[PDB]
């Protein structure tokens, strides 16, 4: 610590300050958060002439009439003044932007486009390339950083991903400490092993401009948001992590008391499956910050499996009484109507959530599992395909297709969807065992057992390994194997010995079948001994058994 | 020209213009149904000469000029479905499938991906 | 004056179906050598 603290604090006023000064209200908010967290330097490039122009600028875009302000600048020389016509041109085009189909599901009324842009991204290379001074060497200042992450997102739009990063990395390295920059930034990755071959670039051959940082903030290493950075990559998706745990312990001796930290840190608990320790960790900054209302839907997801109803009411009662329209406060209204088992009503908040940013976390998912508890089968398909779209990187969004679409006759297509939300999470247990069971459709009966092995090996606890022991012996008996039958079906006759005898009805048929099984290799003996371990079950098994046994004894 | 070229299966003098068109216009026209046309075309004469390498730059750079177009989501399929990436031609065919509704085309061969997903046993 | 749409063709029918006859056959024959 000692003056690296102190180096913070400076530096991390001014990306509070400017940042706030151009019209990014996310960045800054981050960014001036971090001051009360943490335990006037003025200076711009401007003319008399031309700095009232910022002031007619920035006071017509705060009263949100956005379009007058693009007028008003209609030619401005100056480098980064630019920009905010730019920006307020870019968003203007935006609140019509909305897709006929997606439209559709996001209001259910049931009732030029797209070449703004065009222009809006040939502006922006036309004033770059007759720029006096590029991105190249010691020049630029933080003005021209907002250009290149306005020119990035932009790139984004037409999915222009490959070089989108290019656009952002570059923006970064000329003005870093800018939060809402390095957000865009996660949606480029959609991938696994993209993140290290990106990790590669940034540990090797990024460099940061030292004229505008300060120092001891060049060096990446040094940096204290480049661990915020590898901390949101690694929560996103886990892969293999490289000294997370490290370097997620030096920020938090740094930046006490930080929500976004807490928020984050019980995020992990959840992402973990750990429901008691997130509700402790998640209890604590309620606390300490009534009034922060972000990533609160997390805290009604995990109160949902929990089925709290009686503590989730009054989370709704709290977070409805001081504010009614912010996306989290509908989105937790919704979850709680579904608890109620009134799945029909939890689509309109859900609905009325996703019209105030539509571009949320996994609120299409949720909203796609309310319509198929109402047998709809066809709204949820296509409701999950919107998140889909939006970010790929969601297992969830991809799980409910294949998920729906095995409901559906032609499980073919499921096989794809499945397959893709394997790689991003391979780590859980029902998708490979449920991709398992319908690719056994497919007729390839190989493959299957690599994945139906792979299901047992992740699914950790052997009790409910059982019965898929006995869907193991089912698709060998569709080959020559009815020996490799007997073994496995044998494994889950063991495993009735480890759960203390439950003899339940998936080891009834695994009882019955191995007592006929012997009976046709002449071990009578043998099978007259499973024959009384059927004592429970349905009438027909017992009589059976009873049958099996009685045949047993007479060739004795 | 070049289609008038294409048409006749000689597939050498359709090329040749087609080019000399392009080079032609390197300047100017970057959108506004021209060069789309042209670098399309030039593509699928490429693709009906089994010279599918560089087709598939010229398929890519057309999609990321312009985006939401059927034709060339279901071209760019068709390529990848020639070669062995079938990973990387479904989203191309799911894509093209959202973007017009019937493409009896693409539906047949978005089947085909499917039938062949099915033989495959990759890891 | 105005120009309309330049002549632009796709891919047609008979040379998708024979790619997918083409593709069973690749699909269909690699199997026998297997078995």
């Amino acid at each position: 610590q000692d003056k690296i603290i102190h180096d913070i604090r400076i530096q991390l006023r001014k990306a509070a300050t400017e940042l706030s000064r151009w019209k990014l209200y996310g960045s800054s908010k981050w960014a001036a958060e971090a001051l009360a967290g943490l335990a006037p330097q003025n200076g711009f490039g401007l003319s008399e002439t031309e700095y009232d122009l910022y002031l007619l600028g920035s006071t017509l875009f705060d009263a949100k009439e956005f379009d007058r302000c693009v007028f008003f600048l209609k030619d401005v020389t100056n480098p980064y003044l630019k920009f905010l016509k730019l920006y307020s041109k870019f968003l203007s085009w935006d609140k019509k932007s909305q897709e006929s189909m997606e439209n559709i599901l996001t209001t259910g009324k049931f009732t030029e486009s797209q070449s703004n842009i065009s222009s809006i991204l040939k502006e922006i290379n036309t004033f770059l390339e007759s720029y006096e001074i590029k991105i190249d060497d010691d020049e630029a200042d933080l003005g021209l950083a907002l250009l290149y992450y306005l020119r990035g997102v932009i790139l984004k739009q037409e999915k222009n991903i490959s070089k989108a990063m290019s656009s952002f990395l570059k923006s970064l390295s000329c003005y870093s400490f800018n939060w809402s920059c390095w957000l865009e930034l996660m949606d480029c990755l959609q991938k696994v092993d993209d993140a290290l071959l990106l990790n590669n670039y940034l540990y090797q051959n990024f460099q940061f401009k030292f004229s505008e940082n300060l120092g001891s903030q060049r060096t990446i290493e040094f940096n204290i948001m480049i661990k915020f950075f590898k901390l949101k990559v690694f929560e996103e998706l886990n892969g293999q992590l490289e000294d997370y745990f490290e370097d997620l312990e030096f920020l938090l001796q740094v930046f006490p008391n930080f929500t976004f930290l807490k928020a984050y840190n019980a995020t992990i608990s959840y992402n973990n499956l750990d429901y008691v320790t997130a509700e402790s960790r998640f209890d604590d900054i309620v606390k300490q910050d009534p009034y922060r209302l972000n990533d609160l839907e997390t805290y009604s997801n995990i109160l949902y499996v929990m089925q709290k109803n009686s503590k989730l009411a009054y989370l709704a009662q709290f977070v409805s009484q001081i504010d009614r329209f912010r996306p989290e406060t509908c989105c937790i209204i919704a979850n709680y109507y579904s608890a109620r088992q009134e799945h029909e009503k939890s689509i309109m908040y859900f609905r009325r959530a996703l019209t105030l940013d539509k571009k949320t976390t996994n609120a299409w998912t949720l909203m796609g599992h309310e319509f198929v508890e109402l047998s709809n089968s066809h709204a949820a398909i296509e409701c999950y395909r919107r998140a889909v779209d939006i970010c790929p990187r969601d297992f969830k969004a991809w799980f409910g297709l294949g998920q729906a679409y095995a409901l559906l006759d032609m499980h073919l297509y499921s096989l794809y969807y499945f397959q893709k939300a394997c790689t991003l999470k391979p780590w859980d247990r029902r998708i490979w065992q449920v991709l398992g069971e319908c690719y056994s459709k497919t007729g390839n009966k190989v493959e299957a057992i690599k994945c139906y092995k792979r299901s047992i090996k992740a699914s950790q606890t052997v009790d409910q390994n059982t019965s898929i022991y006995y869907r193991l012996a089912q698709l060998y008996e569709e080959l020559e194997d009815l020996q490799e039958c007997k073994k496995f079906m044998m494994k889950c006759v063991d495993v009735e010995e480890l759960l203390e005898g439950i003899v339940t009805d998936e080891t009834v048929k695994a009882r019955l079948w191995l007592a006929i099984f012997e009976i046709k290799a002449g071990n009578y003996q043998l099978a007259y001994d499973y024959a009384m371990g059927v004592s429970s079950g349905t009438s027909q098994e017992i009589e059976e058994a009873r049958m099996l046994a009685r045949e047993c004894r007479r060739h004795m | 020209m070049g289609v008038m070229y294409f048409k006749k299966n000689e597939f050498v003098k359709a090329k040749k213009y087609l080019k000399k068109a392009l080079e032609v216009v390197k300047d100017l026209d970057p959108s506004s149904r021209t060069t789309i046309s042209i670098q399309l075309n030039l593509g699928h004469t490429y693709r009906k000469l089994n010279e599918n390498e560089i087709a598939i730059k010229c398929f890519r750079c057309v999609l990321e000029k312009n985006d939401k177009n059927s034709e060339i989501h279901c071209s760019l399929g068709y390529l990848y479905l020639k070669t062995k990436k079938l990973q990387k031609a479904i989203d191309h065919l799911h894509k093209s499938l959202y973007l017009k509704p019937n493409n009896s085309s693409a539906t047949a061969l978005l089947k085909n991906a499917l039938e062949l997903n099915v033989t495959l046993s990759l890891d | 004056m105005i120009r309309r749409a330049p002549t632009t063709l796709q891919l047609s029918h008979d040379d998708v179906t024979s790619l997918i006859d083409d593709l069973n056959e690749q699909k269909l024959k690699q199997q026998l050598n297997i078995e």
